């Protein structure tokens, strides 16, 4: 089955006898759930974090049913704003990126050369991102301030509209946010333009 | 690395 990206790719998961809503997130190495009680040994871990590291609890070898597939893998629990199914569990259900609208497996970060300023960069393909967020660069044209959120809090960015970006040979044009990001992120706004789907 | 931008 093919899952398009005009809307957030939310799915119902079953974990510890509980249903929850989670986002299928190719931009995440791991799976990060909002505060809940899970049965298991768990070890303190520190991840990611806009502004620094956030503390999470790391539960290993947990059953998680997703779209009717049973993964058994690592779940991190902590102060994420949304439940996040990362690649560690997307691989287990056999999810890939595709131009359903070349296949990009999810064993590694779906990194892809983009060309945007008439300039060329490496950028993550991120289904868990609404918008495209690019590392600090000069871009021509008018731009307005925006605050966007992720794990750890918010960062301030500049919002440029109607910006052309080439991605794996495809031409996309729309909104690009520019701000202090370790990694360029191609979000759904653009992913949809170029015809990308989550398939498993 | 958990990237995600709402």
């Amino acid at each position: 089955p093919q899952i398009t990206l005009w809307k957030r790719p939310l799915v119902t998961i079953r974990i510890g006898g509980q249903l929850k809503e989670a986002l299928l997130n190719t931009g995440s190495d791991f799976t990060v759930l909002e505060e809940m009680n899970l049965p298991g040994k768990w070890k303190p871990k520190m991840i990611r974090g806009i502004g620094g590291f956030i503390k999470v609890r790391q539960y290993d070898q947990i059953p998680v049913e997703i779209l009717g597939h049973k993964a058994i893998g690592t779940v991190l629990v902590g102060p994420t704003p949304v439940n996040i199914i990362g690649r560690n569990l997307l691989t287990q259900i056999g999810m890939t990126l595709n131009f359903g609208g070349p296949q990009i497996t999810l064993w590694k970060r779906p990194l892809v050369t983009i060309r945007i300023g008439g300039q060329l960069k490496e950028a993550l393909l991120n289904t868990g991102s609404d918008d495209t967020v690019l590392e600090e660069m000069n871009l021509p044209g008018k731009w307005k301030p925006k605050m966007i959120g992720g794990i750890g809090g918010f960062i301030k960015v500049r919002q440029y509209d109607q910006i052309p970006v080439e991605i794996l040979g495809h031409k996309a044009i729309g909104t690009v946010l520019v701000g202090p990001t370790p990694v360029n992120i191609i979000g759904r706004n653009l992913l949809t333009q170029i015809g990308m789907t989550l398939n498993f | 690395e958990t990237f995600y931008v709402d």
